């Protein structure tokens, strides 16, 4: 069995006559996120795509970090819009990132400005 | 010259990005063979090179995503009125019905695009938040005119703005404010022809293709023995001992690593290209959404007016909306008029001929006038113009004069 | 990383040239030395690709400030946000190692006020519009002001001019105009 690729994708056992499929095992790179070692020791490890305070993410399984639900301009870019940051003790933390803030604009037919 | 005015519109497709892409240097050359690693701690720099200049290029993807579209920090949103002087702005504005805030255009124009070591990041800007930054751009150019490019935003109706723009052009404002229903209906139906003509990009596609293409080459290269006894390490080696198999190793090596060379090559060239035509686009996102352009032939074909950018799939799509003229009619004119021995010279325009009188008129719209002092100035005498015409300019003080 | 690379065997069985020949015989030592040759072969073409690329992308970079220089420290630039944000006056070019620093020197506008407005005036049945600048209410009064600066002025026949009358205007507001002649008429 193969793809467009030309690779192995599928497999029949040949003693109980039944349909098996494959998969690779061996994805993932290892990131680090970093405040300054200027300020504090704390760290936290990103992977890449692997499935996993182990908190998950779009883009890999998050570990040492501190999930939130504020949303605010950030500093470090991850991946998949989150971003990681230092303000708190003090620990690290990840959000989804806010494009900025939001005023409406009061447009009337005869209002100048 | 002219005397009707058509209002058109046009598309321009830009790329962007590409897809963000990492292959591993050791796991793609070698697989599990330990041996194969050993050999390899020979090249070591190599691996480390390929790997820094394919982070290069994925940052400098994002980079360029990035410079194109954050051209404001302040989201803005557009009021729940649509009185916008008879403009139906709905077919590129967000719609509350679908969870995305993916205007109908937009959403028409996404669907038309359709193992070893060869991981591929997502960006760091998830397509929602490019259409809230679209949004916002169409937010800030329709309510707050332009001003909004340059500090705060500025509220101001659209009448007025577009009267602005079109005394920009060189027309009068009353050209504008006699024609608003014709002008807004002409607007609508280019926004329709649009849509249509939409819904039946080749530069925002071939793109795709080539990667795809790029990326099969380099993943089929793999079969090929590189002029060894056969493909498969693990067969080589369970077939072979190191000292007489270890040539065939080496020689596999070399060809996994001249593959990835050329590989990483291509990118780079093309990554090149693609950084050029962003930055095309982050300069036209820039000089044509906001203000207005004298450049000409470069926000679209003809005079330019206003535009409105839209997004796409690694891409951006902008709708330049351009004054053009239409039927004309011949005259006879002449530069200077003599009416006491001295010259005469419009302020702005230039003379027609009734055939029978003079008049004096805009340069791209016939509005006929009364030869006044008003708009026309004294210099020298009648005695050295190359061409020159007997008249009478009308005076506005002597009937007042009674 | 050139440098560097000299370290490696390339896949031979030592370093340094001279080792290999003061311990084998040419015609074995052939393999070895045509090994290395090779690789630092490539590693010269890997490092001049490198290097080419590098250049381009500094020539075009290059090019970009040339354009920058001819068109904002001389003379005054319409392509918005090109030198420097919001309008731009002028510009002071200086030096740096390998490279130039610009600063710009950019008019931007600040507190405003909100105001009512209407595009026509209508003062005997015939319409009245700007020469420059829009009309601003003092929520009793009319008057004309740059587009920019708030500057009230008196709305008079030299600020405005006429076209047609007041029946096809969408938008419009009865007031009158004073004249410059009429008091000097006495
Ligand atoms: C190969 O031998 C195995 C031995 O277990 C067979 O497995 C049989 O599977 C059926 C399916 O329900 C059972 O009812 C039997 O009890 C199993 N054993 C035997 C001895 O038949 C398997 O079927 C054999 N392969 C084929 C192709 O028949
Ligand atoms: C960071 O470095 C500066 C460099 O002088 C130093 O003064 C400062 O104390 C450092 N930060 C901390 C938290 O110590
Ligand atoms: C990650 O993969 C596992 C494997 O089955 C799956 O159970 C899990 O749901 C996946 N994670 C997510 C967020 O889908
Ligand atoms: C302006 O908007 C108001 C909203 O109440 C409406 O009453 C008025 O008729 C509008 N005028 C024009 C000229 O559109
Ligand atoms: C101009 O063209 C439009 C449509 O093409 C037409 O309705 C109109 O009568 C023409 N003339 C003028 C003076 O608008
Ligand atoms: C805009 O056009 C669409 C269809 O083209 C129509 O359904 C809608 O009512 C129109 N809106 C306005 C304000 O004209
Ligand atoms: C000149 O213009 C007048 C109107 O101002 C018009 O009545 C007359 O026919 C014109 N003469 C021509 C067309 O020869
Ligand atoms: C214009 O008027 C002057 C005044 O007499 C005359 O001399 C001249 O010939 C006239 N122009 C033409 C073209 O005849
Ligand atoms: C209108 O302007 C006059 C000065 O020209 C001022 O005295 C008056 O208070 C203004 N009306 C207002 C602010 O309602
Ligand atoms: C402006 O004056 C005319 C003159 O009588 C009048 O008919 C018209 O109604 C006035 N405008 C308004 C908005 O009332």
């Amino acid at each position: 069995g193969r793809d467009i690729d030309d690779t192995t994708d599928a497999v029949r056992d040949p003693q109980t006559l039944e349909i098996l499929d494959i998969t690779p095992c061996s994805f993932g790179g290892v990131s680090v996120i970093t405040p300054g070692t200027n300020t504090s020791n704390q760290v936290a490890v990103l992977y890449q795509g692997v499935n996993c305070n182990v908190f998950q993410t779009r883009a890999g399984c998050l570990i040492g970090a501190e999930h939130v639900n504020n949303s605010y301009e950030c500093d470090i870019p991850i991946g998949a819009g989150i971003c990681a940051s230092y303000q708190t003790s003090q620990s690290i933390i990840a959000y989804t990132m806010s494009l900025g803030a939001e005023n409406s604009v009061a447009y009337s037919n005869n209002s100048i400005a | 010259i002219p005397i009707n005015f058509t209002i058109s519109v046009t598309t321009e497709i830009l790329p962007v990005s590409m897809t963000k892409t990492s292959v591993d240097c050791t796991m793609y050359i070698c697989g599990d063979s330990t041996e194969c690693s050993n050999l390899l701690l020979q090249y070591g720099s190599f691996c480390t090179q390929l790997n820094r200049a394919l982070t290069g290029i994925a940052v400098e993807q994002d980079k360029n995503t990035q410079e194109v579209f954050a051209q404001v920090k302040q989201i803005y949103k557009t009021p729940p009125i649509k009185d916008f002087g008879g403009f139906n702005f709905s077919q590129i504005l967000p719609d509350p019905s679908k969870p995305s805030k993916r205007s109908f255009i937009e959403d028409l124009l996404f669907n038309k695009v359709t193992f070893n070591g060869l991981t591929v990041l997502p960006p760091l800007l998830t397509d929602e938040m490019i259409a809230q930054y679209t949004s916002a751009l169409l937010a800030g150019t329709i309510t707050s005119g332009w001003t909004f490019g340059a500090g705060a935003a500025l509220q101001i109706p659209f009448a007025m703005q577009m009267a602005y723009r079109f005394n920009g052009i060189g027309v009068t404002q009353n050209v504008l404010y006699e024609n608003q229903k014709l002008i807004a209906n002409q607007f609508n139906s280019a926004i329709g022809k649009i849509q249509d003509s939409l819904s039946s990009l080749g530069k925002l596609q071939d793109v795709v293709n080539q990667n795809a293409q790029a990326l099969n080459t380099l993943v089929k290269q793999l079969s090929s023995n590189f002029g060894a006894i056969s493909s498969v390490l693990n067969d080589i080696l369970a077939r072979l001992d190191p000292p007489e198999a270890e040539v065939q190793i080496d020689r596999l090596i070399t060809g996994r690593l001249q593959s990835l060379q050329t590989y990483v090559t291509q990118q780079l060239i093309r990554a090149a290209e693609i950084r050029a035509s962003a930055n095309l686009a982050a300069t036209k996102m820039s000089e044509c959404v906001l203000g207005q352009s004298k450049r000409v032939d470069f926000c679209g074909k003809g005079y330019h007016l206003m535009s409105f950018p839209q997004s796409a799939p690694h891409g951006v799509v902008f709708l330049h909306v351009t004054y053009v003229p239409a039927q004309e009619k011949n005259f006879t004119t002449a530069p200077a008029i003599c009416h006491d021995g001295k010259a005469h010279f419009p302020r702005e325009g230039v003379f027609v001929s009734n055939g029978t009188h003079w008049f004096v008129t805009q340069r791209n719209f016939y509005e006929p006038q009364i030869i006044t002092t008003h708009n026309t100035f004294v210099s020298g005498n009648c005695d050295v113009v190359i061409g020159i015409v007997n008249n009478t300019v009308y005076d506005p003080l002597q009937p007042e004069l009674d």
